[PDB]
């Protein structure tokens, strides 16, 4: 496989920074979105159940 | 009964309103307009009917002159008594007898330097940096200045006139060393051994070449000449810019005519 | 090289990058299984659902 | 079109040179200049170096403290929930006291934090004014900018501090917040009866529109003579070229009078200064000497009146409540 | 974020003052369709027999009626309040005289309240009047009720999200109860639950009077904010803007500066305060714990409860002639 | 009657229409065909304002109000005392503004200048057209336009704003106000900087463009430059009206609710409730 | 095993500064998110249960 | 190199960086156990939760 030649053109530092920011944003969206739901909020006392 | 009352129908805000108007109009008429009269005044009436005060006395509308002490040298006054009179013998004739009547060039206004081709009687000195070097210089004389990386280098580009005819070749850029800003293109004009400066504002530049709406190709030959090769005086800058500006109205007769 | 790396630098970085990405994804898979054991988030089709 | 007046196509680069030396503080001119390319299209590409100085540090320290107080109280307003802080930011605010305490220092929970933030911002503005003034002095320049800035700061003090003093209540002051300080604009206008009828509101707006007109006209004028070197305004002031002769003639032929390349800047300074000066006078008059600007205009015969379109409807509460209860505490 | 043109515009003020309603036709049509669900009046019945407080055992409000008319009233009430549950919502299946179920007692007080509205508040409801459907819209719980703290969503049949019920949602709960403004006040609890506060805050003289204008003798500016919040709420609840009732040139003025709708709105404010103080709040001990607020208070009514975003409830649909037993009551 | 440097610039040509017919000066004023039309519209419009004010209820200068027609009249010509005078004065104002702009074009052609000033003057003309013509066309009548009076057009602005329950929340308004404040501040800074450089103090030397760059690089870490500050001033001043026009034209034709509710697009995103 | 070569291209100072800021933002988010709950708030008197 | 670190500086920085990162993560693990003893933050599935 010649996939490694990607790093001759794609600048590993740019890719690492982009992945760092991108995955952080996704993880923050998921954690805080789950905390905005009654069903899947694991911090608060259980709400929204009869 | 009330705060702010001065009588039955006089209150503080009412008086402050007129005080505010007094502040505004005293500043405007007593100070700002006097400042506005530090150039071009006293006014002249070449075709006047009555006698005005002599131009060399403080006639009443004139502010008392202030002194600018120049950074690199002497002093200038404002109003400037040395710039008070203009002596050039403009090549212009009256189209009608009164001052409000426009003048008409007596031939080749761009070369003569009248109308949009007029240049001011600036000092014949090279504008300088705060370190004392000539401010505006070609890149051949300023190797420490260069075009930013990845920006279009115009040297070697063909220069076309307003009529689409090729007029010359860009040979150099002239940079303002104080401001780090390109201000002129030097052009080797085809058909002579001669270079002409052009303000970068008259140039539309692409990768194909530069186009000049201001003047025809053949008129590049008559651009005012720099006395020195790698420096330019303030009056020379005025002359060179005014040549192309005059071409905006005079390059062809049609440019001086109305639509309807 | 358009990114300043030598070819062997490109290959060393590529090997480490792929190993790290795969390890990250594999631990994500395991973690998702564990979280499922805590909260089975995709509920079965409810009774009236169509 | 002179495309140079729109943007810079061919940017120039040169030596990294120290600027003109100041009388002091060249030691505190710090930073390696950086050159960002898209900025050089619309202006100068160079960022830095920046001067540190003592007054600059003071401005930063007081301002950061005030920002910290405001932001923390905003965060407490959403009970520290970060996602909800992000969502609700524009609606959040640190408020001056809602109860009437006069000019007494209010409790932390009802205006004390607002007061501390206001003091910190005032001190940061004071330090930054010192920086503006003393940098002008250090470089051998006049202090015109600092006095324009002083007028602006004075207006800030009028709306945050001086009017509350003059009427005797902290509750009148501006809250910190994106939407809340606009809410204050409307509430303050209503309390004093339609600021559109305050003459100094009118003066301040006249000068603000005048700043719009003057900067549009002067910027367009300088751009229009940019091919004659009009942008080199200092040299034109000292040795007037054809650029400013053409500018003066354009305005003279348009409206019968004109400025000079120096004096148009005096006009601009004056208009910007008068925005803040008129605003300050209006705020200092409001509440202390005028209670209802619309009724003040009616008293002085200036307010227009209009026929009713739908039938005129008398006050259904006329003579049923004490008029002192409108603005005064009943007991 | 976009409403396609054209808008519908009315003129409520003198020409050139840009005063009047601005409406989206699709919104109007949707509200018209919603409100047209008002059940038609039940067919009239012959009013002959002996009065119902001879045949029946536990009639305390509608005693003057006869069995056919009284039964028709009950059929209308079950259509208006509990169409899904039916007669069993209020009544014991076997003993129709039994008042064991709390909706029975609430509904008796509600009959008295509706008669009070239709008799003593014609200055607001005019000849349109109200029925149970005006607020209930065919539900036991009216879609828009109020407590001492604002709640989301506005329609209480919709289950709130986590944030809408969480502490971190507090600011949003304020904002969406005052037409999304950032005003930091709950104007219902301040102004419409009872009549303790004065809505008006604008001075009625040009100059500040001695004794009400300095320090602790002044009302705080928070009152201006609170009234602005109330006015935003009213505009949203009635589905109009400020120029429906005001010439904003002077909000405080009447005569040619206010519309007849402003006088009607004052009567509405009085009526809402009266309904909350005298009919809805004193019902607290009758309700179960799940109908009470955070402070344990009974649910109340505001302008939105009847109007539901329309300047006239149900666009002025009336049943006053068809059900005279709901008012006006002839003493 | 001439500035001491003026005579060489007073040449024929550059007119858009009229040629040598109106190509002349009266005192300092250049006339031209559009100077003639500007004087026509100015005299007519001011005289119509004078007569229409004379027939109104108050002649106090600040209480005079010439109002557009009722909404019922739509786009029809109104009786003169009931909006027809407003229509005539509106037409005169448009003619005067456009004549003034075109005379500025002729003057700048005569002087070999760029047309930046009449083009910039186009922006307030466009805002006037948005207020008095385009939005009234979308709303369906001349009655939606503002009246002519020192305080009455403020009443119109006020009531227009409160027709949308808080005009401060209009996003176009927020952009427009930000540009207005930025422009006033930038004009203060620019006037102050030029004056500080040209007027250092008592017997001190006029400084240089390097001092201009050094001052702002010291104070804020950035200097935009001498030409660029004029470009920026024009940009900010223009964007006051260029971005305000969006809020203005949207209010009613594109948005009938309160402006604070428009921010529900952000507040009501289901992800964060 | 060649991971140290990352510091030949990625500027240890930049990574240290970014990690400092990033971990600080995450820690502030978590501490303040926990303080916004009734169940896991340790500063205030206990709420959310009778 | 692009960062100015030599080969040996890069190796020594890598070693200390990895050791610091591992120690930080390990103390985070221990601290999370102690906090769990203080607050068992992932409650078991409540009765009517689906
Ligand atoms: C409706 C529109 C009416 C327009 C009438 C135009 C009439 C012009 C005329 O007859 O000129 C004959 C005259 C004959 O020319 P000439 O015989 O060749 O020249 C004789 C002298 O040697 C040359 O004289 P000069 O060049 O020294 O002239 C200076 C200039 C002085 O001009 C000014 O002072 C302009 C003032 C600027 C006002 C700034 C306002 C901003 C500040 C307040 C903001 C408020 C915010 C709220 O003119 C005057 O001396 C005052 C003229 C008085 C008539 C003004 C009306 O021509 C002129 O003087 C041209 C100047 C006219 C300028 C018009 C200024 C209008 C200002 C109105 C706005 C103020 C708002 C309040
Ligand atoms: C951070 C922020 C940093 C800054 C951000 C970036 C900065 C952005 C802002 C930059 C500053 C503003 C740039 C504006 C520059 C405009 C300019 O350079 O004009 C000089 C330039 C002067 O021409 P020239 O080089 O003397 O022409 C050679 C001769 O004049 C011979 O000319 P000719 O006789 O062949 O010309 C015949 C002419 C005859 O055209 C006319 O007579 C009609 C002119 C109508 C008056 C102007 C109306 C402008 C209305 C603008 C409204 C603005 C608001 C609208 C809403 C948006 O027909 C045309 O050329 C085209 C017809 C329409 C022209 C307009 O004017 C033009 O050629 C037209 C340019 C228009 C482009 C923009 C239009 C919008
Ligand atoms: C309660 C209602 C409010 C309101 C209602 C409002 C409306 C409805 C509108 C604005 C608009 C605007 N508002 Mg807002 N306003 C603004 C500022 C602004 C401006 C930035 C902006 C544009 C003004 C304009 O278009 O003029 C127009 C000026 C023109 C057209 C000048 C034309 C000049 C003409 C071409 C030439 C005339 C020449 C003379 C006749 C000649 C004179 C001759 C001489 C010789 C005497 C501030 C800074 C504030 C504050 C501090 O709160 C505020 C509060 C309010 N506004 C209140 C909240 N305002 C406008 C906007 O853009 O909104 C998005 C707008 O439509
Ligand atoms: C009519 C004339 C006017 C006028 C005039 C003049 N105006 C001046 C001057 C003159 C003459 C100066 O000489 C001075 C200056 O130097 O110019 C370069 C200045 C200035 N006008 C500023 C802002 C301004 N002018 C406004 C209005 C008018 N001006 C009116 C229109 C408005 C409006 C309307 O909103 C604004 C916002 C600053 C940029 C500057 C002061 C900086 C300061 O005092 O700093 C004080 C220092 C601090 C507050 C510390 C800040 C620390 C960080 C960066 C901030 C926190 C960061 C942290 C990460 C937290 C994040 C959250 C946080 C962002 C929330
Ligand atoms: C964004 C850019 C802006 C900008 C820009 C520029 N601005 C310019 C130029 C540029 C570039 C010029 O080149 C030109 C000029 O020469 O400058 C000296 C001009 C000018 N900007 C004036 C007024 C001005 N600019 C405003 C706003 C901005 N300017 C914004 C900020 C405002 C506001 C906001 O109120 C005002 C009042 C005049 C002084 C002058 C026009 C002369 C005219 O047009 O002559 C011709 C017309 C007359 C002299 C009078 C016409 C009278 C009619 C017939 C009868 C009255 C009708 C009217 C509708 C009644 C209204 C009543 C009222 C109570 C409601
Ligand atoms: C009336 O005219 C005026 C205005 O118009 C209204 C103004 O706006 C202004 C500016 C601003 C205001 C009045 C509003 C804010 C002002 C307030 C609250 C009062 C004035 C306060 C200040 C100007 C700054 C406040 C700063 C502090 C209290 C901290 C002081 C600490 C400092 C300066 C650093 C500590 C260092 C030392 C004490 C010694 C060493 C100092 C140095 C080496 C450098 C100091 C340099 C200088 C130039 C003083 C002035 C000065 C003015 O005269
Ligand atoms: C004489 O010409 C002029 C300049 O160039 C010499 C200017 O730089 C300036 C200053 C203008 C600017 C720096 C752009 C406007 C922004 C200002 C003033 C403050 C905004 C904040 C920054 C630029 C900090 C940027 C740091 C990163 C003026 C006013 C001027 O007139
Ligand atoms: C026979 C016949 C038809 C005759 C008709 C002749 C004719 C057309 C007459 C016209 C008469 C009329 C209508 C006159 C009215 C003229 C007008 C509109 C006057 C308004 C003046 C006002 C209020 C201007 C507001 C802006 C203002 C405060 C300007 C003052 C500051 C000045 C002078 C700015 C202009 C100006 C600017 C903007 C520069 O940048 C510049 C740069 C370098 C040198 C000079 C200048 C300069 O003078
Ligand atoms: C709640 C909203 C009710 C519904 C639904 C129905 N009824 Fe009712 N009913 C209600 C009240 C509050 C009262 C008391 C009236 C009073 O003025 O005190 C009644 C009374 C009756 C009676 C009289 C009982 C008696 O004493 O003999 C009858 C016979 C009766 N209602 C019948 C009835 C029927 C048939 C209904 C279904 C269509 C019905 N009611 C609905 C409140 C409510
Ligand atoms: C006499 C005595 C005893 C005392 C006097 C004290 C004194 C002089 C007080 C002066 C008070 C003054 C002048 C107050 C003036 C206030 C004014 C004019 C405010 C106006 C507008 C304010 C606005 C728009 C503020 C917006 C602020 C923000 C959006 C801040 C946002 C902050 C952040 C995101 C930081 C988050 C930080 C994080 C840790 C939570
Ligand atoms: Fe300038
Ligand atoms: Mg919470």
């Amino acid at each position: 496989s010649a996939s490694w030649k990607l790093w001759l053109i794609l600048d590993p530092r740019r890719v690492l920074t982009a992945l760092f920011i991108y995955l952080t944003v996704i993880a923050l969206l998921i954690h805080f979105g789950l905390l905005s739901t009654n069903r899947l909020n694991w911090w608060e006392f259980q709400r929204g159940l009869p | 009964m009330y705060y702010g009352a001065l009588a039955n129908h006089l209150d503080i805000a009412q008086l402050a309103w007129y005080g505010h108007w007094l502040v505004i109009w005293t500043v405007v008429l007593f100070y700002l307009r006097r400042e506005d009269r530090r150039e071009g005044y006293p006014l002249v009436e070449p075709l006047g009917l009555v006698k005005l005060p002599s131009p060399d006395v403080q006639s009443g509308e004139l502010p008392y002159p202030k002194t600018f002490t120049l950074y690199h040298g002497g002093t200038v006054q404002a109003p400037n008594p040395n710039r008070r009179y203009e002596t050039r013998e403009l090549k212009l004739a009256q189209t009608d007898g009164f001052e409000g009547a426009p003048l008409a060039p007596t031939g080749n206004p761009m070369v003569d330097g009248v109308g949009p081709a007029s240049w001011a009687e600036r000092s014949e000195v090279v504008d300088s940096t705060f370190e004392g070097k000539a401010k505006i210089v070609p890149l051949r004389a300023a190797p420490e200045f260069y075009i930013a990386e990845g920006d279009l280098d115009p040297r070697g580009l063909p220069v076309f006139g307003a009529d689409g005819i090729e007029a010359g070749t860009v040979t150099d850029l002239w940079v303002d060393r104080s401001e780090y800003y390109f201000r002129y293109l030097e052009i080797s004009v085809a058909g002579s051994a001669r270079t002409a400066l052009m303000p970068l504002g008259f140039a539309s530049i692409t990768k194909d070449g530069v186009k000049v709406q201001a003047i025809l190709a053949s008129q590049f030959a008559n651009v005012p000449r720099l006395q020195s090769r790698d420096q330019i005086t303030l009056r020379e800058e005025d002359k060179v810019s005014a040549y192309y500006a005059g071409g905006l109205l005079y390059a062809t007769p049609e440019r001086a005519e109305p639509l309807l | 090289s358009l990114t300043g790396l030598t070819e062997e630098e490109a290959k060393e970085f590529h090997s480490v990058f792929v190993s790290s990405m795969v390890l990250y994804l594999a631990t994500a898979v395991i973690v998702h299984y564990l979280v499922w054991t805590a909260r089975p988030w995709i509920a079965p089709i409810p009774k009236g659902w169509v | 079109a002179d495309f140079q007046t729109i943007y810079t196509q061919i940017q120039a680069r040169g030596p990294d040179h120290f600027g003109p030396s100041g009388q002091w503080g060249d030691i505190d001119r710090v930073g390696k200049p950086i050159f960002i390319k898209w900025l050089g299209r619309i202006g100068d590409a160079q960022i830095g170096p920046v001067y540190l100085g003592a007054s600059g540090v003071g401005g930063i320290a007081f301002g950061l403290t005030a920002i910290l107080i405001i932001g923390f109280n905003m965060l407490a307003q959403v009970s520290f929930d970060p996602l909800q802080f992000f969502r609700q930011f524009f609606w959040l605010g640190l408020y001056p006291p809602k109860a009437q305490y006069g000019m007494g220092i209010p409790p932390l929970n009802d205006g004390g934090w607002w007061l501390m933030a206001g003091l910190m911002m005032t001190l940061s503005l004071g330090c930054w004014w010192i920086r503006v003034y003393s940098r002008a002095r250090a470089l051998g320049l006049g202090t015109h900018i600092a006095w324009n800035f002083a007028m602006a700061i004075f207006f800030v003090l009028c709306i945050g501090f001086f009017h509350p003093v003059l009427v005797g209540s902290w509750s009148e002051a501006v809250p910190f917040g994106i939407f809340p300080h606009l809410d204050w604009l409307t509430a303050f206008s209503m309390r004093y009866g339609n600021f559109y009828y305050c003459p100094w509101h009118g003066f301040s707006i006249g000068f603000a529109y005048g700043c719009g007109l003057l900067f549009a006209a002067h910027g367009a004028t300088i751009l229009a003579v940019a091919r004659f070197g009009g942008d080199r305004e200092i040299e034109q002031i000292t040795d007037r070229g054809t650029a400013v002769e053409r500018a003066a003639l354009f305005w003279r032929w348009t409206m019968g009078f004109n400025a000079t390349i120096e004096s148009i800047h005096r006009w601009g300074w004056f208009f910007s200064f008068m925005v803040m000066f008129s605003a300050s006078v209006g705020i200092l008059l409001t509440g202390t000497f005028v209670d209802n600007w619309y009724l003040w205009c009616v008293k002085h015969g200036a307010a227009p009146d209009y026929p009713a379109f739908l039938p005129a409807t008398p006050d259904p509460r006329a003579g049923t409540f004490d008029p002192r209860t409108l603005t005064g505490v009943p007991q | 974020c976009f409403e396609p043109p054209p808008a519908i515009s009315t003129q409520t003020g003198f020409r050139g003052l840009s005063m009047g309603e601005v409406l989206h036709p699709a919104t109007v049509a949707a509200k018209k369709e919603r409100d047209a669900q008002y059940p038609p009046a039940l067919p009239a019945v012959k009013a002959e027999g002996q009065p119902v407080s001879k045949v029946y055992k536990n009639v305390k409000v509608l005693g003057d009626l006869t069995e056919p008319e009284f039964l028709r009233t009950m059929t209308a009430m079950t259509e208006w309040v509990s169409p899904k549950e039916g007669c069993t919502y209020c009544h014991d299946e076997a003993d129709l005289s039994s008042e064991a179920k709390y909706p029975f007692k609430v509904a008796r007080r509600m009959l008295e309240m509706t008669r009070h509205i239709n008799t003593d508040w014609t200055s607001h409801v005019a000849q349109t009047g109200v029925t149970c459907y005006t607020c209930h819209r065919g539900r036991p719980v009216p879609p828009y009720i109020r407590y001492l703290e604002p709640r989301l969503p506005l329609d209480n049949a919709i289950k709130p999200t986590f944030v809408e019920a969480d502490n971190s949602g507090h600011v949003v709960r304020l904002a969406k109860n005052t037409a999304y403004s950032a005003l930091n006040y709950d104007p219902f609890a301040m102004f419409l639950a009872n009549d303790k506060r004065e809505i008006r805050f604008v001075p009625q003289t040009a100059l500040p009077p001695v004794g009400v204008s300095r320090g602790m003798e002044r009302r705080p500016l928070s009152d201006a904010y609170a009234t602005f919040a109330l006015m935003m709420f009213i505009s949203d609840a009635i589905g109009t803007n400020c120029t429906f009732c005001h010439n904003p040139q002077t909000f405080e003025s009447w005569g040619n500066k206010s519309t007849p709708q402003r006088a009607i709105a004052w009567q509405g404010i009085k009526m809402t305060r009266d309904l909350n103080m005298n009919f809805l709040s004193p019902l607290k001990p009758v309700y179960p714990a799940n109908r009470l607020g955070a402070q344990g208070e009974a649910p109340m009514a505001d302008c939105r409860t009847c109007h539901q975003g329309v300047t006239k409830p149900l666009f002025g649909a009336s049943r006053m002639k068809d059900y005279p037993e709901l008012g006006p009551v002839k003493a | 009657a001439l500035l001491s440097f003026e005579r060489k610039y007073r040449v024929r040509g550059g007119t858009l229409i009229g040629g040598d017919l109106f190509d002349f000066w009266v005192g300092p004023f250049y006339v031209g065909f559009f100077g003639v039309s500007a004087i026509f519209f100015i005299f007519l419009g001011v005289s119509l304002i004078g007569y229409a004010a004379s027939q109104g209820p108050s002649l106090d200068p600040f209480a005079i109000s010439i109002n557009p027609p009722d909404l019922k009249y739509g786009f029809a010509g109104a009786p003169l005392l009931e909006g027809g005078f407003w229509q005539a004065i509106t037409v005169c104002a448009i003619g005067a503004f456009i004549s003034w702009q075109l005379r500025e074009v002729e003057i700048s052609r005569k002087l070999g200048m760029g047309w930046h000033v009449p083009i910039a003057f186009g922006v307030p003309i466009f805002m006037f057209l948005v207020l008095q013509v385009f939005r009234p066309i979308l709303m369906g009548g001349w009655g939606f336009a503002f009246p002519y009076g020192i305080l009455s057009h403020l009443d119109w602005v006020n009531n227009f704003g409160f027709q949308y329950l808080n005009w401060h929340y209009n996003p176009g308004h927020m952009s427009s106000v930000s540009f207005l404040f930025a422009n006033a501040m930038a004009l203060g800074l620019h006037g102050g900087l030029i004056l500080s450089v040209a007027n250092p103090g008592d017997g001190d030397k006029v400084k240089t463009a390097e001092h201009e760059n050094a001052y702002f690089r010291d104070v804020v870490g950035y200097s935009i430059g001498a030409l660029a500050i004029h470009r920026l001033g024009l940009f900010l001043a223009s964007n006051i009206f260029l971005t305000g026009a969006f809020g203005t034209i949207a209010s009613g034709p594109f948005w009938t609710r309160g402006w604070p509710e428009w921010w529900g697009w952000w507040l009501d995103i289901p992800f964060w409730s």
